[PDB]
């Protein structure tokens, strides 16, 4: 074998304790320099003027958060979508000022996951499995992309990105509230009910197989013994659970068949985030949550509150109070 | 910045003793006949 | 001709018109006729800030800065009345225009020193006796410094001049005294200096341009912390014309 | 992997245990009061 | 700015390179079981 | 001594998923 | 922050006095200022009583 | 001893009367015949040492005239305040509905 | 009284540090086969 070819087969080699591959060339050194960046800038970046007027935000440890109110603050509205690699800046004390961490975190990034994903068919492909767990990663995946890609594109700017930091995604939930009402929104209903009910089919198939583990331990040892790596044999009585759950509803709401119930597991989540994901994606160009405000009208024509109306007053709260230097003219547009 | 100043072995205490009672356990599980 | 697709993106909207090494004419000033100045544009080149005097009490030095905000600091488009006096001199009487700009500039160490570059309300004067503007007449005179920030700004926790909360409200029962200067928002209004030093003049157009150098106060975020000294130079470009 | 021959046992008896609580403790408590000053 | 734009097109350029060529290296072989699939 | 001690709880972390996933005990068939 | 600048100190005669300074063996020292040949002209005593050399 | 001068100028006939030398253009649409013609000629000639002097700008009708004399009793005039007339805030003040 | 604020950490770890040390290797001794 040349050297090329020898490369190949190291990269696409099964043996390595973590697989590399193709798409692994790729996300290894964007992955890296999307955390390292993180890093130290979570630690260490100076304020950031996210709304372009003048007004740094202090996202890092070093000038005054800790972690819940620390964050890697989105780059300049004044740069909007514009692409601000650190060359573009006339120096790093710009750059920062800028936040242009932001754009080079989130670039890397997205690229790394991208490749995560593709990594995950190539692996798969490598072991000879079938090739649909990169299907499941494409829900969080589409939701990242969401969030740091899409809602920016539709609303002209990575000021309106999710910040990297939990009180930053606080804001940009409670802002996205206020401009797109998403808890109106069925497609982020749809979420809640991918992720309320992904917890709920979780622990209601960890607590069935759970119930059913057939005794192979005594009292005095963890029943997790009681299962041998690689063992040919089932190790719970799917019988004996689905007797039970068959029972507590009724037989034919319980799956007797272990590959259409675990297809179900994945499938719940999955589609519910998928919604998610398109719901941020298409609220990202204003295709707003159901308005009720003032539907309900008495016989003189006087409004009649339900609670659609109450939603709106918070909505309006959050509204005139975000971003309280940033808009000169009465309609925010974007 | 005006932090509560029992913040630091708060923070300490709370790693040091549970991380160190399964060090214990861990090593002790170890030492034990193969 | 440039256009707009031209310039887009190449920084070159934020630079003066500049004149050719030719341009050393003389521009004649007919004392019977009034003039205005169509277009006064100023490019800042640096921006200097006097470094807080340690307690030495020595002679506190002007030190250089890093511009953070970009391409982003010149002031043009503006105009106004270009006075002919008794005595001969010209006085530029400023009506109009783009005529500020927020800049923040970093000194070393870190510290930002945001400041409203200016020449509100400029009123400069030239020597007596100008009967031609060569390339001998400097312009001096002085300028308004309004606060950086107008009176509707407020701060982080929801202060402000003309809006906002009075105290501090997440601290319902703190001694308000410690927190006055923070809690009461003043709005600044001091004077600025600057010099005008014609380097070049087409006397056929009407057309000068040179270096300048001004001196103002930076932002004081009303009136929460001593404003800094700034020392601003760079180029300007201005066109004469009878009116 | 082949496993290393030149790993040893380690030991420590309860009066050893003892010994040593015995001269962590007095050492904070003669220590602590100069920790605090 | 320059050198470092220059420096991070050529390790771009470099990785993308190894994606491409990698994937145009005979990849529906690399499999544990069919391999001719030319 | 805030940002130490998150730093230090940071730090710790990475330290253990390298433990973790390289020093690991190894899954046997049996 | 700032030097304070260099302290003079006379007595009711005008004569310079100068300050004894304090060792680095002594964590307190004591005030005493002598003319220029070591002879003491005034201090801060400890018992009043018998003062002599009080800067009052 | 610090102040804050927009609450202070609230206890002065700013706060009662559209002060010629201050209030923002949107006042004038309280009264009949004010908004906008003679508001932007109002606040283009300020300030004014009394309320009389309005009559005073030129190129006024006799209808003008007429509607600042039935007017005079909504006016007053009051110092200059800086942070009420800076930042063009005599013609937008930040504040629609 | 004005203490150093740092003494009540640097005591409680100077006495846990080591003692868990050795706490760790006497409980690892007993759990060795007899
Ligand atoms: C896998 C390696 C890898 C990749 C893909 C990236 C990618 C990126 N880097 Mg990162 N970087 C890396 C490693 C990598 N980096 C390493 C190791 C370092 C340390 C030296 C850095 C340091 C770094 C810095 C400091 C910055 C970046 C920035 C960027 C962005 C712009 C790059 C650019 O302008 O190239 C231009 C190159 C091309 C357009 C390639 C064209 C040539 C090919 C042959 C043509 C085909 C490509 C075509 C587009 C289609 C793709 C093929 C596909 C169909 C398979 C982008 C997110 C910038 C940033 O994040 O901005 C916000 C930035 O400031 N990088
Ligand atoms: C008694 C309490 C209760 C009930 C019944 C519900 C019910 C519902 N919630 Mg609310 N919710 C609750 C408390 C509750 N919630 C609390 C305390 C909070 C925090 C404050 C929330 C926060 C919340 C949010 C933010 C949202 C909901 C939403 C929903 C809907 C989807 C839920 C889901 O898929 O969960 C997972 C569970 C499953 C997938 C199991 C199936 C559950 C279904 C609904 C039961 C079917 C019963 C059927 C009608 C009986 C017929 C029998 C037949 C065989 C004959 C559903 C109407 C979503 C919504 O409003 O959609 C329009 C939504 O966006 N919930
Ligand atoms: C009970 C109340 C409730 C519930 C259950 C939810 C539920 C949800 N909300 Mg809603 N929301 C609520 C109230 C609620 N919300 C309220 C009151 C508001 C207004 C204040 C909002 C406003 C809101 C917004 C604006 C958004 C949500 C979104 C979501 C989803 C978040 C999870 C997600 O995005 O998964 C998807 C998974 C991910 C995003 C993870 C991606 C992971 C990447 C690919 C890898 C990361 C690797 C990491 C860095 C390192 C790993 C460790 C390392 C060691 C390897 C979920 C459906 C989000 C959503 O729909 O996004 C699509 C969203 O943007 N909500
Ligand atoms: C005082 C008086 C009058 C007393 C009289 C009392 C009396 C005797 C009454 C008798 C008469 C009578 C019956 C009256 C009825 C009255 C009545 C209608 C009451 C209504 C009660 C009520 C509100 C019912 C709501 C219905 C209900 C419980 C709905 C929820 C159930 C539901 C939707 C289930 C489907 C969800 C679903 C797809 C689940 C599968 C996912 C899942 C759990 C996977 C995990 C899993 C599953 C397996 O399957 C197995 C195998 C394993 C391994 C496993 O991981
Ligand atoms: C601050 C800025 C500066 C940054 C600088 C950082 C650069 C690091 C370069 C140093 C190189 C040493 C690394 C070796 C460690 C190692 O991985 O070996 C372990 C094994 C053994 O290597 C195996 O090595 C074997 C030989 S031997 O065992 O080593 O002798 C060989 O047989 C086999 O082919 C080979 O796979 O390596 C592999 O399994 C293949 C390499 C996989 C590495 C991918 C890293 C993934 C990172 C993801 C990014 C996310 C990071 C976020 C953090 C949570
Ligand atoms: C009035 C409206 C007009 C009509 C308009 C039509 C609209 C389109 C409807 C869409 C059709 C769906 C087809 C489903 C087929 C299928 O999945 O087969 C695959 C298996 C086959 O079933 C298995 O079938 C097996 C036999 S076989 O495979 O079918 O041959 C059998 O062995 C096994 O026991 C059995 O469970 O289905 C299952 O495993 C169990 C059902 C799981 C539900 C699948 C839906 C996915 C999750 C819901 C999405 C989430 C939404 C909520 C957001 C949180
Ligand atoms: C406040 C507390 C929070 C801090 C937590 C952060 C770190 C968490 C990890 C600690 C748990 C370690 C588990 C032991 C793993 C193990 O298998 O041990 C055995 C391994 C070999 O693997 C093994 O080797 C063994 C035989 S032999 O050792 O090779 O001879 C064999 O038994 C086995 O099969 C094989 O797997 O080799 C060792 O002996 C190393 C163990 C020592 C680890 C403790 C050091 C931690 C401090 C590091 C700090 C870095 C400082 C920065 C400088 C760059
Ligand atoms: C920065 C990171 C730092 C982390 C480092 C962790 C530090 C760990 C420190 C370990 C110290 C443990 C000491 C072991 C203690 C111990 O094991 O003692 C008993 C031990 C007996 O050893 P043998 O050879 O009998 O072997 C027995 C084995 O089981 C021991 O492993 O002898 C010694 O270790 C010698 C030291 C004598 C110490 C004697 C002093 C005790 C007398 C009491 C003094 C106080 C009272 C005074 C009154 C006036
Ligand atoms: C060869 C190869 C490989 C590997 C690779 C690697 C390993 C890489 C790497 C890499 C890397 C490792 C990278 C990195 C990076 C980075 C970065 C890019 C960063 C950054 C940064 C910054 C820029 C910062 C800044 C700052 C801040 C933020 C704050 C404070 C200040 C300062 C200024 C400092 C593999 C296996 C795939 C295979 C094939 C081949
Ligand atoms: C620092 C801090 C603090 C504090 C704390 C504390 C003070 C604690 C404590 C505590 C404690 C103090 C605890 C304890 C305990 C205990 C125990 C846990 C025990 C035990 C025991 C035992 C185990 C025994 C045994 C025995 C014996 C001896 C004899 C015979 C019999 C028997 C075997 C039974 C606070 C929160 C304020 C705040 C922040 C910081
Ligand atoms: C609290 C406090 C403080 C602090 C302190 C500190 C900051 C410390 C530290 C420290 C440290 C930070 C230390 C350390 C260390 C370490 C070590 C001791 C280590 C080790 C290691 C090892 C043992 C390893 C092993 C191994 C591996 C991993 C792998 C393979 C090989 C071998 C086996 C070799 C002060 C005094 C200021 C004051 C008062 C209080
Ligand atoms: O940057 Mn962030 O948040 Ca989206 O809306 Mn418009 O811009 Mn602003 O206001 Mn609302
Ligand atoms: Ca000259
Ligand atoms: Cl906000
Ligand atoms: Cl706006």
């Amino acid at each position: 074998a040349n050297l090329w070819e020898r490369f190949c087969n190291w990269v696409t080699s099964t043996d390595n304790r973590l697989y590399v591959g193709w798409f692994g060339v790729i996300m290894i050194p964007t992955l890296l320099a999307a955390t390292i960046c993180f890093v130290i800038a979570f630690i260490a970046a100076p304020p950031v003027d996210i709304d372009g007027i003048r007004e740094p935000v202090s996202g890092s440890l070093l000038y005054g958060n800790n972690i819940i109110t620390g964050a890697v603050v989105p780059s300049s509205n004044a740069i909007g979508l514009h692409f601000y690699p650190i060359w573009e800046a006339a120096s790093l004390d710009e750059w920062l000022y800028n936040g242009g961490p932001y754009q080079l975190i989130i670039f890397h990034f997205l690229l790394g996951a991208s490749c995560y994903m593709g990594r995950q068919w190539e692996l798969s492909y490598r072991l000879g499995m079938r090739p649909w767990i990169c299907v499941a990663y494409s829900a969080p995946l589409a939701s990242a992309f969401a969030v740091f890609l899409i809602y920016p594109i539709g609303q002209g700017s990575f000021s309106d990105g999710m910040p990297l930091g939990i009180s930053g995604t606080f804001n940009f939930m409670i802002v996205f509230q206020a401009e797109h009402n998403i808890l109106m929104h069925p497609f982020h209903q749809l979420g809640v009910a991918g992720v309320f009910g992904g917890a709920l089919f979780c622990a209601m198939h960890g607590s069935l197989v759970t119930s059913s583990l057939i005794r192979e331990t005594t009292e005095t040892e963890s029943a997790n013994y009681g299962y041998k790596f690689g063992q040919e044999e089932e190790t719970y009585n799917i019988v004996a659970a689905h007797g039970y759950f068959g029972r507590l509803i009724f037989q034919y709401a319980s799956f007797n068949n272990s590959r259409s119930l675990h297809f179900f597991l994945a499938a719940w989540p999955v589609v519910g985030v998928w919604f998610a994901a398109l719901g941020i994606s298409t609220m990202a160009f204003n295709l707003n949550g159901f308005n009720f405000n003032h539907s309900v009208i008495d016989a003189k024509g006087n409004v009649i509150n339900t609670w659609a109306d109450i939603i709106n007053r918070a909505n309006l709260g959050m509204e005139v109070m975000h971003e309280r230097n940033a808009h000169n003219f009465p309609l925010d547009l974007a | 910045m005006e932090v509560n100043q029992l913040g630091l072995i708060a923070t300490a205490l709370f790693v040091l003793v549970p991380s160190v009672f399964l060090i214990i356990l861990y090593v002790q599980t170890e030492s034990q006949q193969k | 001709t440039l256009t707009y697709d031209d310039i887009v993106g190449t920084g070159l909207a934020n630079k003066c018109p500049t004149l050719d090494d030719t341009a050393r004419g003389a521009y004649p000033i007919d004392s019977s006729q009034t003039y205005r100045i169509a277009r006064l544009c100023l490019q800042p080149t640096t921006f200097l800030v006097k470094e807080e005097p340690k307690n030495k009490r020595q002679e506190a030095e002007f030190v250089p800065t890093k511009l953070v905000t970009r391409e982003t600091t010149s002031l043009d488009q503006i105009q106004g009345e270009l006075k002919v006096n008794s005595d001969g001199s010209l006085t530029f009487v400023e009506e109009d225009g783009i005529d500020f700009q927020p800049v923040t500039v970093q000194m070393a160490g870190g510290e930002r020193i945001p400041l409203l570059f200016t020449v509100k309300n400029l009123v400069a004067s030239t020597q007596p006796n100008v009967t031609s503007i060569t390339t001998s007449t400097d312009f001096k005179g002085e300028f308004n410094v309004p606060s950086y920030r107008t009176a509707n700004f407020l701060d982080p926790k929801g202060r402000g001049l003309a809006s906002g909360y009075d105290s501090a409200i997440a601290l319902p029962q703190a001694k308000e005294e410690e927190l006055a200067r923070a809690n009461v928002k003043r709005f600044s209004l001091t004077k600025g200096q600057i010099s005008l030093n014609v380097a070049k003049v087409d006397g056929r157009t009407g057309e000068i341009a040179g270096t300048f150098e001004s001196e103002q106060l930076s932002d004081d975020d009303m009136g929460a912390h001593e404003p800094h000294e700034v020392k601003i130079q760079g180029v300007f470009y201005a066109s004469i014309e009878p009116a | 992997m082949e496993p290393n021959p030149n790993r040893q046992p380690v030991e420590l008896n309860r009066t050893s245990l003892y010994l040593g609580l015995l001269l962590i403790l007095v050492l904070a408590l003669l220590f602590s009061s100069y920790f605090f000053n | 700015m320059e050198t470092l734009k220059i420096t991070v097109y050529i390790v771009v350029t470099f990785f993308v390179l190894l994606f491409v060529f990698g994937f145009l290296s005979g990849d529906p072989a690399r499999n544990p079981k069919r391999k001719d699939l030319e | 001594m805030e940002t130490i001690t998150y730093v230090f709880i940071f730090a710790c972390i990475i330290a253990l998923f390298f433990f973790a996933i390289f020093f690991r005990e190894p899954p046997r068939i049996t | 922050q700032a030097w304070k600048g260099h302290a003079v100190f006379r007595n009711k005669e005008g004569e310079e006095l100068f300050v004894r300074r304090m060792p680095a063996f002594f964590e307190s020292f004591p005030v005493i200022l002598t003319d220029k040949n070591g002879v003491v002209k005034a201090d801060i005593p400890f018992r009043r009583a018998e003062s002599k050399y009080s800067f009052e | 001893e610090l102040v804050n001068v927009v609450d202070e100028k609230l206890g002065t006939a700013y706060g009662e009367k559209i002060d010629l030398n201050n209030t923002n253009i949107a006042a004038f649409i309280q009264y009949r015949g004010l908004y906008p013609t003679l508001a932007k000629l109002i606040v283009k000639n300020a300030p004014y040492e009394s309320v009389e002097d309005v009559l005073n700008i030129p190129g006024l009708t006799e209808r003008q005239k007429q509607i600042l004399r039935e007017n005079l009793e909504h006016f007053t005039v009051t110092e200059v305040e800086t942070a009420l007339v800076e930042g063009g805030d005599r013609y937008n003040n930040g504040l629609y509905k």
